[PDB]
């Protein structure tokens, strides 16, 4: 079942809606 | 068990090896006699005053080039070259033999090769004053190996690999024990893209020295890397890391390229991706908070500053380093990528589509920036000309796993239809690099292919309209079953098309 | 999206290039090769006295092929008896 659990939004393309998700702070530079 | 670390090996050599080739303090006789002095390292050293007491005493040239390796572990270039340069002003050297003066001309040689390294720049000077002091020293003394060791790195840098590759086989026709002429000649084999060959020459290495420098074990991680065993690649650059704590961020950096790929390729759930992909980030911010001017940490945090919607900082970014690291070719690419990437939302499609050529003029192996190129082709409605640099792009690379390329030259040629049979193949082919890879088969080329297939068979039409049907589940649209309707009709089965049609 | 799993697919591979800083050979880097002008043959037969079983087992776990047997003897000239 490994096979179609790893199928999932970041495989079907909604990965930058995911990373979107994720919220970070740097310490840029600029 | 016993614990992996530099003590590990220390422990395992004897104490001269332990304790005396890290010394920090230089002995010093002087020219009175029997008195010595003892200056330690570890405080600030001045060149010029050690300089001066070492040529008034007279002593060795074996402290003078000492204390020249420890000021280059200092940093101290200058400060090195002005100590080989004074020790070739000094008494001794000039009253020994030429092999004195030849070893010192190639630690200068050395020292060149340093600077060069140390700055990336300059090349054309810092390699000719390197070929003259290294040319000085093989005219003083031929006999010394170090001098066909300098020989053939500088053969290896200026690209003249079979007269490189020729020296080393001479030096391993004299011993095969010289384990720089190994890494030389692995570096020479991977340059040469002969991976394998390289990997044995690392294994090699790293059993008769496990503490030499380079250290063998990156190495072994870019072959494994090659070889796709990057867990053994990740454990190695760990057993690195805890041989190797400092001056070694490159390390650092293949481990978290080597976690974002496990990341993307292994991650099970969203939650899990999540968890693994903020670990990433974190680990690059800690490293980061060492060099935050690392250009290739900054082209790294640009994919995820685009992810998340800052394309003013990933345009900032981009043009930081396009102009410190102008001289390497693939940051211009990615860089150029990138900014053809943050235009395409803006719709700049000439825009985009020149930065996309530019990146491609740069690095030929960006296929991401040719993939784009061909996207802003077909967005400048140039199906033509997408076509022709698609067909192009495929004869050149026709071993190259670009799934997206074959589905979008089989949806192409399936709007053209004289060239349904390129379609048929480049959708197989996409298909089968999809479930090799264990990626979701979008069902549009399931569709494109029973399209095709109306005219050729109607069984393998309707069998990949089934496949399709099954991955879209309830994403089943009315065209799909009256399709399949269609297709039992005429199949005289008036019990599933009946089905189908309600 | 089509260019954001294209990226993914090929992540960080013609990235790695100047990643090769690693392989450059230098020899003032190694502390203790030049403390005496023959001190590179002293730290060559220094290895001699290690070997395989010397190493760390993970170093030893590192290095797979890309156990003997006990019907493989080595050939001998002599013999005994």
């Amino acid at each position: 079942k490994l096979e179609s659990m790893v199928k999932s939004n970041y495989r079907n393309g909604g990965l930058d809606r995911i990373i979107s998700k994720i919220d970070f702070d740097f310490d840029l530079e600029l | 068990m016993s614990l992996l670390d530099q003590d590990y090996y220390l422990s395992a050599l004897p104490e001269d090896k332990r304790a005396e080739l890290v010394t920090l303090q230089l002995t010093i006789p002087l020219k009175s006699g029997d008195e010595v002095v003892t200056i330690d390292f570890n405080e600030d050293v001045d060149v010029s005053q050690l300089c001066v007491l070492l040529e008034s005493e007279n002593a060795r040239p074996d402290l003078w080039l000492s204390a020249a390796k420890v000021f280059v572990s200092k940093g101290n270039i200058a400060g090195s070259q002005e100590i080989i340069r004074k020790a070739l002003q000094s008494n001794v050297i000039l009253d020994s033999s030429a092999s004195v003066t030849s070893l010192f001309h190639n630690f200068s040689f050395w020292l060149s090769l340093m600077e060069y390294v140390s700055t990336n720049s300059r090349e054309d000077q810092f390699l000719e004053y390197a070929s003259n002091s290294l040319q000085a020293s093989n005219s003083l003394d031929s006999g010394l190996i170090l001098n066909g060791i300098g020989n053939g790195v500088l053969y290896a840098k200026s690209r003249r690999y079979d007269e490189a590759l020729k020296e080393f086989d001479n030096l391993l026709k004299k011993k095969s024990t010289n384990i720089l002429a190994i890494l030389g000649k692995a570096q020479i084999l991977y340059k040469r893209q002969k991976y394998s060959q390289a990997l044995e020459l690392y294994q090699k290495a790293l059993t008769i020295n496990p503490l030499i420098v380079p250290d063998p074990r990156l190495g072994i991680g870019l072959c494994f890397w090659h070889l796709n065993n990057k867990q053994l690649a990740e454990q190695a650059w760990h057993n690195s890391l805890k041989v190797h704590p400092q001056n070694n961020l490159n390390t650092k950096i293949l481990i978290c390229l080597a976690k974002f790929d496990y990341c993307f390729n292994e991650s099970k759930d969203d939650d899990e991706f999540t968890a693994l992909y903020r670990e990433s980030l974190e680990f690059l911010h800690s490293c980061l908070k060492e060099d935050a001017k690392h250009p290739l940490l900054l082209m790294v945090l640009a994919s995820y500053y685009f992810s998340k919607e800052d394309y003013e900082k990933v345009e900032k970014l981009c043009n930081l380093v396009l102009k410190e690291n102008s001289r390497n070719a693939a940051f211009v690419s990615a860089s150029h990528f990138w900014l053809a990437r943050v235009a395409y939302h803006k719709e700049d499609y000439v825009q985009a589509q020149k930065q996309f050529k530019q990146a491609e003029d740069s690095q030929n192996s960006n296929t991401l920036a040719k993939l784009g190129y061909a996207q802003c082709l077909i967005a400048r409605n140039e199906v033509g000309d997408a076509t022709i640099y698609l067909e192009k792009f495929f004869k050149e690379n026709q071993d190259s796993k670009s799934s997206e390329m074959m589905l979008l030259l089989g949806i192409i040629y399936s709007q053209s239809g004289k060239s349904y049979y390129k379609a048929i193949i480049f959708l197989e082919k996409y298909v089968a690099v999809c479930q090799e890879e264990n990626y979701p088969i979008l069902p549009e080329a399931y569709l494109v292919l029973s399209r095709v297939y109306e005219n050729k068979d109607l069984n393998v039409a309707l069998d990949y309209l089934m496949k399709a049907n099954d991955i879209l589940g309830d994403k089943a649209n009315v065209y799909v079953l009256n399709n399949l309707g269609i297709y039992h009709f005429f199949r005289n089965n008036v019990s599933q098309s009946s089905d189908f049609f309600a | 999206r089509l260019l954001s799993a294209l990226f993914s697919k090929d992540n960080f591979r013609y990235l790695m290039n100047e990643t090769s800083d690693g392989l450059d050979v230098n020899y003032l880097r190694i502390p203790g090769i030049i403390e005496n002008e023959k001190s590179l043959g002293k730290l060559f037969s220094s290895y001699k006295n290690l070997a395989i079983e010397n190493l760390h087992p993970d170093d030893r776990l590192l290095l797979v092929d890309p156990s003997p047997v006990f019907f493989l003897r080595r050939p001998q000239y002599v013999s005994d008896g």
